[PDB]
């Protein structure tokens, strides 16, 4: 009916897209290391 | 309407107009002015032959429907009946097994002919007293019409406007006519043939200009 | 034999019927259909707002 | 605006999309046993069970 | 456990909860129910894997 | 396989006679027209 | 089992504690006096 | 004037009947010792605030109590009734609670007489093998099952769309062939309370059939028997 | 704005219709402490019969009891 009133916007900063970049590259070396045996 | 007044249909088409007498004015189903005997001049007799032809219809209907249907259901269907003939369908109560409703020995097993006719006796009396009187138990159906009750007869309520009323009576009084003629064909074919209503359809299908009354029974019958 | 099956390919028959069940299915579907059709006839023919006379239709 | 760890939050208060995510995941699941009961049945050799 | 349930799912839907205790576990909240449906699920974690 | 047989019919013809009975119900009168 | 148990411990303290979820009050310094009430938090006992 | 006591009883020989309890239904004993059918009382709790878009959400307060009216039916057709504890909807459970226990009693205590069974076996024996006084039935059980659930829940739909209160536990017409309690007058009053003790008397007398089940293992003519030989 | 109405929905409203209410005091608190109770020893007994902290003669525990 009328639009609904729960609507939000996500955000993310440079900050944290560097921090996710990061973390998932470390993550990567270590588990591909282990990964691939 | 169509079917009231002095435009109606007529019994000998355009024929009809110096046969119909004058007390046939169109006034009640079925009227199609076929008096030439002259047995409903006096209006009293008139309204009991009236009532006396709907009951006929009905349990003619009722009757061609009933003879027709467990012959249809034995041959194009699974059921195993212990007589599938309508004139023979009777004597299934002096057998082994007594009368078994669709062939099932637990349907109604019926064994002894004389409490199935008491039974009929007692309920056929106690409903026939009811209709006869227009008055059922504890002052029930008071009021209403004798041969047209309506009401706790009438539960999907289709005649609750008078005109859908009146083309419906004429509706049932031609079937009910109908079904009277097949009846009484039913009864001489039975008699002459000796075979059930269905088979003498399916062998006059078989070969029409071979198997019918004239090239099989007629010349026998004098 | 060593299996069953209804062997009806190539016969010839009315309909494809080799069976009253199919006769039955088949009259019982359209007679029910054929039924509920009927009784609104009345009622679509009045949304047009005319009777159906012998000039009803749609004509040129 | 919403930090990326409270996008869910938006259904807290709306109980027809709440339903909604819920018959969502329910969704998800019954694709993965059907999609993982095939893979297995696809790769099974019942030849020898002893 | 099947028949307990019933009753007490009967028990539940004709008798409303104390003033006190909806008050103390916040029953208006519907993170109360997410809370108490995790600390479930985990026991019966543990239970299974055990 | 008669089951099988059987049921196809029933819905074969269901759709058929809805087809029929559809087109009957005064179809050309469904239009924009003035 | 483990990151479950920890889930609990997150949603129960983020129902109890909904009214603070965003900061403390500004002026938060005489329910927490030590010794200003006889009662922790409780403003009526004032006493002590 | 002889040979007895001349002595309203209720059941205590000293006691006061309940104030909710007045007296005017027909098995109105003054027996209420839980209090079930007080007037409750209750209180209203305003929403809580969950708003994302608030910087303080606190929760509900007490908008004030809250008292309401019951005995009510409407059309809801899966609440009838304004609140459950009511005396009506009360009496009305206990009645229909009542005819099904001295139906079930009679039927358990015939059919024990006529079969030979217990009442506890004839069901997995019926399961097994429909059957009624030794006639096989021409039903499956399946179709047996799926006619029970169908026609059970037809009945009792057409019992639900009553709206009188009164008219829900003695409906009359249809159901009072005979007319023995149609009016209201103290002819009715005596039969409304004998068919109340009835109810009451075959509700314990089935949860004594089913308790004495669960422990000596018979039916009932069975626990007849093992009790009298036993002395 | 009062919502969009549904057969179903309609059906199913009376089934959502009491948000606050609630029973004055501590209502029936102490029954559900004792179930609480009840079902704490029960726990107890079973999990003591799973590690064999205590012994019933009818009871195996062990994969012997399959037989
Ligand atoms: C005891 C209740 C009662 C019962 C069970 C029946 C039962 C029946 N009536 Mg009867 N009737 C009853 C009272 C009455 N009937 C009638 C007037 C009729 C008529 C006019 C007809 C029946 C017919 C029928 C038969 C089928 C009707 C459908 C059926 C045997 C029909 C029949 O016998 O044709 C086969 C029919 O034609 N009844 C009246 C007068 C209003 C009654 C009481 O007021
Ligand atoms: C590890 C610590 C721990 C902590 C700090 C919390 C903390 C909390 N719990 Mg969680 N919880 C835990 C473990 C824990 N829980 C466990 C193991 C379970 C069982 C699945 C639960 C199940 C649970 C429920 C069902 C609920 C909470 C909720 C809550 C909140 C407050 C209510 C509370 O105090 O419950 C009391 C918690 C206790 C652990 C204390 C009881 C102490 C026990 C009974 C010891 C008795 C000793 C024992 C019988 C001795 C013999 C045993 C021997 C034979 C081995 C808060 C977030 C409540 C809430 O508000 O959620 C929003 C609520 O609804 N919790
Ligand atoms: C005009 C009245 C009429 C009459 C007098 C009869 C009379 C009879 N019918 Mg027919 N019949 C009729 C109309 C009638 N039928 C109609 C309209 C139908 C279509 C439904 C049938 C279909 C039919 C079947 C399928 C069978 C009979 C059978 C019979 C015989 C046994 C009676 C019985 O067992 O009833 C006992 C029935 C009841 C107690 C009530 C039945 C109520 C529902 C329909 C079940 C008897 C000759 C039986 C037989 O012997 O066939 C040769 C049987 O198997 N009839
Ligand atoms: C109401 C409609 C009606 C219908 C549709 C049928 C149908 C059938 N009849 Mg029956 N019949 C009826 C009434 C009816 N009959 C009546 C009232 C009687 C008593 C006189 C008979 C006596 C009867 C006999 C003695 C025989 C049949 C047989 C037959 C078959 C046709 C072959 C034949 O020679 O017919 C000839 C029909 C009659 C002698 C009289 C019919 C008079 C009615 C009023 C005519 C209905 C008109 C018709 C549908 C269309 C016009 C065709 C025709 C008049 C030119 C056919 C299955 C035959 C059969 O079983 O062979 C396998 C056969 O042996 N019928
Ligand atoms: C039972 C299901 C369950 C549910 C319905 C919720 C629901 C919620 N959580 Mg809680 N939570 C749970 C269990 C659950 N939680 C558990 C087990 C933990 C411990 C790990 C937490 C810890 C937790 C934190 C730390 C936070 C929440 C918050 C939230 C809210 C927003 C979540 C968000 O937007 O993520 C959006 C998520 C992403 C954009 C991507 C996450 C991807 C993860 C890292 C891995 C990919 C997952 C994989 C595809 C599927 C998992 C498999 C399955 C077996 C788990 C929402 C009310 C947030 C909050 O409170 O809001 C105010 C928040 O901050 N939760
Ligand atoms: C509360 C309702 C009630 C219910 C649910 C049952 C239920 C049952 N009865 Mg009982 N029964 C009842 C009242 C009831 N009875 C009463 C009032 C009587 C006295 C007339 C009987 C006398 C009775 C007999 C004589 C028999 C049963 C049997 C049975 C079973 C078959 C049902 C049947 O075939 O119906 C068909 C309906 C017509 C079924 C377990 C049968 C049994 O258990 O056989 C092993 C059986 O032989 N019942
Ligand atoms: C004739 C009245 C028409 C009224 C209006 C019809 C409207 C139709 C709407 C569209 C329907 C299309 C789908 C139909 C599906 C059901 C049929 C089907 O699959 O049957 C498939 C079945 C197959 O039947 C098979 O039979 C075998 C033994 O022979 C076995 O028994 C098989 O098991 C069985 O399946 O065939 C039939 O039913 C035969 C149909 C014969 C129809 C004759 C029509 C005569 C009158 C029309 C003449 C012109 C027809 C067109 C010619 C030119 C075409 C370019
Ligand atoms: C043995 C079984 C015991 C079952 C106990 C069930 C939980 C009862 C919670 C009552 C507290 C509450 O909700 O207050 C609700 C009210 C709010 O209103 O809380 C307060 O007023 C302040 C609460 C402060 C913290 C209270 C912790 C209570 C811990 C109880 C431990 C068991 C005691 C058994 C005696
Ligand atoms: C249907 C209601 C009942 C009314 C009678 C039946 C309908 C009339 C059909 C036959 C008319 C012509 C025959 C008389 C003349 C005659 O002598 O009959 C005889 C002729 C065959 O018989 P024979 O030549 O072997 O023997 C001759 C002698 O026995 C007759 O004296 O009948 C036919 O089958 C004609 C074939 C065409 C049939 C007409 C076309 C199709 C009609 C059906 C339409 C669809 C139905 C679904
Ligand atoms: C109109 C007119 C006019 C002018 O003026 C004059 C004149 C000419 C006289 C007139 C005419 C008339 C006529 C034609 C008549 C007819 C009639 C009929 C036919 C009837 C039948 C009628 C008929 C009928 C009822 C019938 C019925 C039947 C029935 C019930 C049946 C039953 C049954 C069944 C189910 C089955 C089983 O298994 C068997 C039985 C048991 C058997
Ligand atoms: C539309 C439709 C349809 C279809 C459907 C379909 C076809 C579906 C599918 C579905 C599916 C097919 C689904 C799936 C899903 C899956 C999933 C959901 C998965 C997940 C996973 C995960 C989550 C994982 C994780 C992990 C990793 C990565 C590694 C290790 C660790 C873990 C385990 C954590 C049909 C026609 C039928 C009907 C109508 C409608």
């Amino acid at each position: 009916a009328k639009p609904n009133p729960n609507k939000q916007s996500v955000e993310l900063n440079r900050t944290s897209l560097y921090w996710g970049l990061l973390l998932i590259f470390v993550l990567a070396v270590l588990f591909s290391s282990y990964i691939f045996n | 309407s169509v079917w009231y007044g002095p435009d109606r249909p007529k019994f000998l088409g355009p024929f009809s107009d110096g046969l119909v007498p004058a007390y046939l004015t169109g006034e009640f189903p079925g009227d199609y002015g076929w008096d030439t005997s002259g047995l409903s001049a006096d209006p009293e007799t008139f309204k009991k032959y009236r009532t006396i032809e709907v009951i006929h219809a009905r349990w003619a209907m009722l009757g061609a429907l009933g003879c027709i249907f467990p012959e249809v259901l034995e041959k194009y269907s699974g059921v195993q009946f212990g007589e599938a003939v309508w004139f023979k369908a009777g004597a299934q109560i002096f057998a082994d097994g007594g009368l078994n409703y669709l062939g099932n020995s637990g349907l109604v097993h019926a064994q002894s002919i004389v409490a199935t006719l008491v039974v009929q006796v007692l309920l056929m009396g106690a409903v026939e007293i009811y209709r006869a009187n227009g008055e059922g138990p504890n002052g029930f159906g008071e009021g209403q019409d004798t041969l047209y009750p309506g009401g706790a007869f009438d539960p999907l309520g289709l005649a609750d406007d008078p005109d859908t009323l009146a083309e419906l009576k004429v509706k049932e009084i031609k079937n009910g006519r109908l079904a009277m003629l097949s009846m009484l064909g039913f009864f001489v074919q039975a008699i002459v043939t000796g075979k059930g209503p269905l088979d003498n359809l399916l062998q006059h299908l078989e070969e029409p200009g071979e198997f019918n009354f004239y090239a099989l029974y007629a010349n026998s019958l004098a | 034999l060593v299996d069953d099956r209804l062997a009806g390919e190539g016969t010839g028959k009315i309909l494809g019927i080799n069976d009253p069940s199919l006769f039955w299915a088949i009259t019982i579907v359209f007679t029910i259909v054929w039924g509920v059709f009927y009784v609104s006839t009345r009622e679509i023919d009045a949304a047009s707002d005319r009777e159906n006379d012998d000039d009803f239709g749609l004509t040129l | 605006g919403l930090p990326w760890y409270r996008v869910h939050t938006v259904v807290l208060n709306d109980p027809g999309r709440l339903i909604a995510v819920h018959l969502m995941h329910t969704s998800l699941v019954s694709g993965w046993a059907g999609s993982m009961a095939f893979y297995e049945l696809a790769v099974f050799d019942p030849s020898d069970p002893v | 456990a099947g028949i307990l349930g019933v009753l007490a799912g009967l028990f539940h839907l004709c008798v409303r909860p104390p003033q006190r205790l909806y008050n103390g576990l916040r029953m208006g909240n519907i993170e109360t129910v997410l809370s108490s449906s995790i600390a479930a699920v985990f026991w019966a974690a543990f239970v299974v894997s055990g | 396989m008669l089951t099988l047989k059987i049921f196809v019919y029933t819905v074969v013809t269901f759709f058929v006679s809805l087809f029929i009975f559809g087109f009957l119900s005064n179809d050309p009168g469904r239009n924009p027209g003035q | 089992a483990l990151l479950f148990f920890f889930g609990h411990i997150w949603h129960g303290a983020r129902t109890i504690f909904r009214d603070v979820f965003a900061g403390i009050d500004a002026d938060l310094d005489e329910q927490v006096e030590f010794g200003a009430f006889l009662k922790l938090g409780d403003t009526s006992t004032r006493r002590q | 004037g002889a040979g007895y006591r001349q002595y309203d009883a209720l059941w205590l020989p000293n006691t006061e009947r309940p104030a909710w309890l007045d007296g005017s239904l027909p098995g109105d004993r003054g027996f209420d010792p839980l209090g079930l059918s007080r007037p409750a009382e209750y209180l209203q709790i305003d929403l809580d605030e969950l708003d994302q878009n608030a910087a303080v959400n606190k929760a509900g307060g007490v908008v004030g109590a809250f008292t309401p009216v019951a005995d009510q039916v409407s059309t809801d057709s899966l609440a009838p009734y304004s609140e459950v504890f009511g005396l009506q909807r009360f009496r009305e459970c206990e009645l229909i609670h009542g005819r099904w226990a001295m139906l079930a009693c009679l039927g358990a205590l015939v059919q024990e007489g006529v079969t030979g069974d217990s009442w506890v076996a004839a069901q997995t024996l019926v399961y097994n093998q429909p059957q009624y006084a030794g006639i096989d039935l021409p039903f499956d059980i399946y179709t047996l099952a799926v006619l029970n659930s169908v026609l059970m829940g037809x009945v009792e739909l057409f019992r639900n769309s009553e709206l009188d209160p009164e008219r829900r536990c003695y409906p009359g017409g249809a159901f009072d062939p005979l007319n023995l309690a149609s009016d209201d007058s103290e002819r009715t009053q005596k039969l409304r309370e004998a068919e109340i003790k009835h109810a009451r008397l075959a509700m314990v007398s089935f949860l004594g059939y089913t308790v004495q089940a669960w422990y000596t293992g018979e039916g009932a003519l069975g626990s007849l028997n093992k009790f009298a030989n036993g002395f | 704005d009062t919502g969009i109405s549904t057969p179903l929905g309609t059906l199913l409203k009376p089934l959502n219709s009491e948000y606050g209410k609630v029973a004055p005091g501590w209502g029936t608190t102490v029954l559900m402490g004792i179930f609480m109770a009840l079902f704490a020893v029960f726990l107890v007994i079973i999990l003591e019969i799973y590690n064999s902290s205590v012994l019933l003669d009818d009871v195996t525990m062990s994969w012997e009891s399959l037989a």
